[PDB]
């Protein structure tokens, strides 16, 4: 069963460089072009370039010729993607993908049938920081404000998983300080404010958990 | 270089009915080897993209007949029949005739009866105030369609430039959206004003609604 497995999330200062790898299996590594594509967050897809794992030769869209090299290890059938002179707007999820058919001489002509899970690379001068968590105190709505953390992601659940109905965890926004902020909210029967207790459970790898009670 | 235009940019569909997306290219995608280099990809919320159709009209393995890709030259169409919640997501076209480019994506969502947001406002916790910052939160909950507008007021003065917001994906059960907005002030600015007001305009509302509090 064909599988492209990428390496984990990365954070970099502007100006630094990053290497994402892509470990492939389930087919003859050397027989298929491998393609990279990225996505800036809440944005479209942007095609980066392609490698022939047999010859090693590559091709990049103009925007990436300066700064991307692609390389390959045939013994471990892994492909490596290296992006240098990083800038904040390189912050994106990076995907590797495999062409549908075997090498046809047409490398950019590729159909991305099998994709990695993606690698988040965030470029920012911020430094690692776990959130402060504040109550959104109150059919009635209550919540948690998960504020001033970096980098993505956090996870949030309510009463340790129990409560799922009526829950909305919103996508984080990036503040002017370069830390993220996110809210999680839940609607609930007005008549439960007196009776049930509500707790949001917040995890920030790396590496931080907070449990916060919601009363009133 | 080659430009891809997709319309519409968002497409609501009643469960059961058909959807059509156009993809138009700035020049022909037919190569001299006789292939039409246009592929459609689907990206479902929080997943990788996946291939639906390659070369104008070939289904990728596992994609059901419900998906039909066609056209040629500078005009292509993806038709989706019998749309269900599982099809919701952004559909991109992509040409590989030259250096590949994507179109900008078509958001496909489930059409439902218009629904007015329930609005809530949350004061900043005494807890966060200890440290110089005040965040005031507004929740616009369970509405449809997606366009909605939040305006913040502070002693009735219109706020601009000091708020951020985001929206959930469509609930595949109830087909609504929710929106969260955050006004950040400094503790000092927060303590010198009294009325904090969340003003909301939607299409499900006969006129704009306000939720507010004092302190
Ligand atoms: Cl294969
Ligand atoms: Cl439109
Ligand atoms: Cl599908
Ligand atoms: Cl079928």
């Amino acid at each position: 069963q064909v599988q492209l497995v990428q390496s984990g999330a990365e954070v970099r200062k502007p100006g630094a460089s990053v290497t994402v790898s892509c470990k492939t299996s389930g087919y003859t590594f050397v027989n298929f072009y491998i393609v990279w594509v990225r996505q800036a967050p809440g944005q479209g897809l942007e095609w980066m370039g392609v490698i022939n794992p047999f010859r090693g030769d590559t091709y990049f869209a103009q925007k990436f010729k300066g700064r991307v090299t692609l390389t390959r290890d045939t013994s471990t059938s892994t492909v490596f993607m290296e992006l240098s002179s990083l800038r904040s707007d390189d912050t994106a999820i990076y995907y590797c993908a495999r062409d549908l058919e075997m090498r046809d001489g047409n490398n950019h002509g590729s159909h991305l049938e099998f994709w990695g899970q993606g690698t988040l690379v965030t470029v920012s001068s911020a430094s690692t920081k776990g959130p402060s968590v504040f109550p959104l105190a109150p059919t009635a709505a209550l919540g948690c404000l998960v504020k001033d953390y970096f980098p993505e992601p956090v996870t949030v659940s309510w009463n340790s998983g129990a409560l799922t109905s009526g829950v909305h965890t919103f996508p984080a926004v990036l503040q002017s300080s370069g830390l993220y902020s996110l809210s999680s909210v839940v609607t609930v029967p007005s008549s439960s404010l007196g009776t049930q207790t509500y707790i949001c459970n917040v995890n920030h790898k790396p590496s931080n958990t907070k449990v916060d009670k919601r009363v009133e | 270089d080659i430009v891809m235009t997709q319309s519409p940019l968002s497409l609501p569909v009643t469960p059961g009915e058909a959807a059509s997306i156009s993809c138009r290219s700035s020049q022909s995608l037919l190569h001299t080897n006789g292939f039409q280099y246009l592929d459609w990809y689907l990206q479902k919320p929080g997943q990788s993209p996946q291939l639906l159709i390659y070369l104008g009209s070939n289904r990728a393995t596992g994609v059901p007949h419900r998906f039909s890709g066609s056209g040629s030259g500078t005009e292509f169409t993806l038709k989706i029949s019998r749309v269900e919640a599982e099809d919701v997501g952004v559909y991109y076209c992509m040409q590989a005739k030259e250096s590949p480019t994507f179109g900008q994506g078509t958001k496909v969502e489930i059409k439902r009866t218009v629904a007015a947001p329930s609005v809530f406002i949350f004061p900043p916790s005494d807890e966060q105030l200890k440290s110089g910052t005040a965040s005031v939160v507004c929740l616009l909950n369970n509405f449809y369609p997606r366009e909605a507008k939040v305006q913040w007021k502070v002693d009735n003065a219109l706020q601009s430039g000091n708020s951020q917001e985001s929206v959930t994906e469509q609930d595949s059960k109830d087909s609504t959206y929710s929106l969260s907005s955050t006004l950040t002030l400094s503790k000092a600015d927060y303590e010198k004003h009294k009325v904090y007001a969340c003003e909301v305009t939607h299409q499900g509302l006969s006129s704009p609604v306000t939720k507010s509090f004092n302190r």
